[PDB]
């Protein structure tokens, strides 16, 4: 129980944080990696002055602070606002002391080693925690859907990746990034839909319109056929009510907004997309290995739960992959967590614990010990 | 082989709309019967605060 | 095939009762809903007889 | 003013200055805000027990029935006076969507009402109205109109420098000797 | 001749109309872009019953009439008055018949497919003109200024727009729109010169105030120490004489007006500024691409004409920019007119007459063929 309890998984993203124990089906901490500084001086009633804010009260006080995003497409890039970001998940989240909790964090698939080395540095030295392990995020995908080999398309926030995964060792020269995520996706919703003649003018219409991304977008397969259907006007057409009466429909541009991930074309970019780059991930790949991958595309992150993406990929790499192959899509419902899951089996396991890197360890070996 | 396939994928994508509508028809229901209790909670204080007023 | 015929019977099944408690839930919905407009109407009504007695 | 023009308009005269001085005391107390300002005129031409009659300094018994809303009905229409601009609750509304997005519903649902002349009777009622049909339908529209309004600002300053945590602003001479004007100023 | 003469060229705006013959150095027309209905039945002495009015008989006589703009931000909101402003032109300001004359017209940069179809309906099917052409705005600014490869700060007086154009082709995703012009600016300099200790009550006092904006404003270099020497209280000052002896005096708020401009948090708004967005615009384009646009910033429209504001804005992108890199920033003095001229050069040119859409193509085609 020391531990078994103990054990706190962290899963950093660059739009959001999810938290909790290990044991855990779910995060107990889901919350925007921001860190919110003040432009003005004064105070709100009640409280004192206040240096910074972080996730949500940064988000609900944007008009008078300057948003900070830690986590650039999945890297960090401004340490002194993330060891912010972790201060808040312990303190205040999820309320414990860190200084007698192991804590299991995750980093992204080509994470520089010396960054690995970083958070180690800040994770033993000002959080004093007692052990604490990185897992690599499409590793963790992968695990919590059962298996060992197999390929993730992992897709949030900021960063798309393929991380072709091989009893367990996730194989560098084979991973592919793709930064065009969630983020971009719902801007690019919002010009489709300003341009079917609205407005988000004030910060209240703004936000909503990923909340309409979220609630009725979809992967349609035969995305041409379905553009055809869009023209004929059928019941498929779908009005959304603001926060207040203003009715706003979308028919069309639900679909119009998720094809995005399979043309980047869409938004002016040249790279590849989803399926393209699922399979070349693959024909970068041992040769033996690639029946494996080919049946284990496993699917996680939030950007990946449009309905109708398996039905899609599945599709789109039948159709590039050789006949004699199986193909098979594995999209789980909880793939939104399927990281932090596949930390909390993980780190809740009873033989995991001679993997975790102790401060008898770290005092004795360097930041190096964890590196691996 | 290819119908029973395709008659799931049809299957299934019909589940998956039903249970999308069902949640956001559920949620819709819960927030409009919330609004209720509050609606009508007022009202009994509202025509309380005028048989004292008139009286 | 035994496999995507079985994973079928199964898949309609659960859209059958999804289908069944969206039908339920809707019909809840909108009784609740119309018991409203008929709640809050009568309240702008009782709340102007407030104002205009109170005056 | 106004009231003035359609009172001697009424066929009278405001001619001492014991007569000019009591047409603002026939204003505050015997003027209306109606709401539905159209079917109110078209209630005084079937001339129904509407009317209203002041005694003035002396017997002369003045006759005010409908002139007693069409003064209030300026602050809705500034037409009434020769002015171009806007009127009170467009004015509400111009202001709530020169503001961010995000804080309209609570302005709309916090629409605070103070100063002598917004004490008019049915006020409230008619700007209720007003911006109800010109908000998003999605939108909760609410008109706080309090009884000691036309105090409402002192009354809040009575509050706030009472107040146990309001020591700390006060500018004293020493912060002003040592600081110039600006250290108030903010 | 048939047409070398015969070619008209209007450029349709938020606040002004600009037109005139191909061929002609600048615009034959200029005038208001307002349609008024009168507020109440009864006539001038000798005239008629007028249902409408436009241009500057709409401005003229304002008080009796409800004003309305057809064009908000740039884009045609109302039809039936764009319409009106249209035969107002053809017929009153430039007196010709429409129906023997091409007619070059210009659209917005992200204009709507649909408006350009429509435009093209009423063009061909309410006007009868023989052919027609819609060039895109920030294209025929380029143009006008000899190249075709540069980046349009274009900003008249609803709106302001970065376009990257390249060998002729506007690149879409890096367009950039920011609703802040020089009607915002008029109404800004109204305040801080009330708030000087005056009053623009009557109407005579309203309007002047933008002639003020015209002739007294700056857009300094150094904005900072120009304060700082408004304070020491040089020979900066400005005394204007209005309609009547009323010497106004304006010193300073003289370019506290266009640092509106690269400040928009001096009127409230949250959006980045100028300067900022031009750069924006241009780390949103091809890597390959970008030393030409950093070369060629071409500056067109009425709020642009402030001097200083090459100036300023040659410092603002320098100093954002990698040293490595040429900035240049061409500010003609003709650019009010930019747009109009670059009309009238291509379509008084001889290469230009290949793409004028004739009713031949459209009777055919359907408002599809101009549309491209």
């Amino acid at each position: 129980d020391e531990d078994e309890t103990t054990a706190l998984v962290c899963d950093n993203g660059s739009g959001l944080v999810k938290a909790g124990f290990a044991g855990d089906d779910a995060p107990r901490a889901v919350f925007p990696s921001i860190v919110g500084r003040p432009r003005h001086q004064g105070v709100m009633v009640g409280m004192g002055q206040k240096d910074s804010y972080v996730g949500d009260e940064a988000q609900s006080k944007r008009g008078i602070l300057t948003l900070k995003y830690p986590i650039e497409h999945g890297i960090i890039t401004n340490w002194d606002d993330m060891e912010k970001i972790w201060h808040h998940t312990f303190y205040n989240e999820l309320r414990v002391a860190p200084e007698e909790h192991p804590t299991l964090l995750t980093e992204a698939p080509l994470n520089p080693k010396a960054n690995r080395e970083k958070m180690t540095q800040i994770m033993f030295e000002t959080f004093n925690v007692p052990a604490m392990y990185v897992a690599i995020q499409a590793v963790l995908s992968l695990y919590a859907s059962g298996r060992t080999t197999g390929i993730v398309l992992d897709s949030g926030d900021g960063v798309t990746h393929n991380v072709p995964i091989y009893e367990g060792y996730a194989l560098p020269h084979a991973i592919m990034r793709l930064d065009l995520a969630g983020r971009d996706l719902t801007d690019y919703l919002m010009k489709i839909l300003t341009e079917r003649g609205y407005s988000f003018v004030t910060t209240a219409e703004r936000e909503i319109v990923r909340d309409i991304k979220e609630k009725l977008c979809y992967v349609a397969l035969d995305f041409e056929n379905e553009m055809a259907t869009a023209a004929s006007s059928s019941s498929l057409e779908k009005s959304y009510e603001l926060p207040d009466g203003q009715v706003i429909t979308i028919g069309n541009e639900r679909f119009r907004c998720p094809e995005t991930l399979f043309q980047p074309s869409f938004i002016g970019m040249e790279s590849a997309g989803i399926h393209e780059t699922t399979y070349n991930s693959i024909m970068k790949c041992d040769i033996d290995i690639r029946k494996d991958l080919y049946a284990n595309n496993v699917m996680s992150g939030g950007t990946t739960m449009y309905p109708g993406i398996a039905d899609r990929m599945q599709k789109e790499i039948t159709a590039l992959a050789p006949s004699t192959m199986k193909i098979k899509i594995i999209a789980p419902p909880e793939r939104k967590y399927s990281v932090w899951i596949g930390g909390s089996i993980l780190a809740s396991l009873s033989t995991f614990q001679q993997m975790w890197i102790t401060k008898q360890e770290y005092d004795e070996a360097g930041p190096s010990i964890v590196h691996r | 082989l290819k119908d029973a396939q395709e008659k799931l994928e049809l299957a299934e994508k019909k589940a998956t709309d039903a249970e999308a509508d069902v949640a956001s028809l559920n949620r819709r229901i819960q927030l409009v019967e919330e609004e209720l209790d509050r609606a009508q909670e007022r009202l009994a204080t509202a025509l309380q605060k005028l048989e004292e007023a008139e009286k």
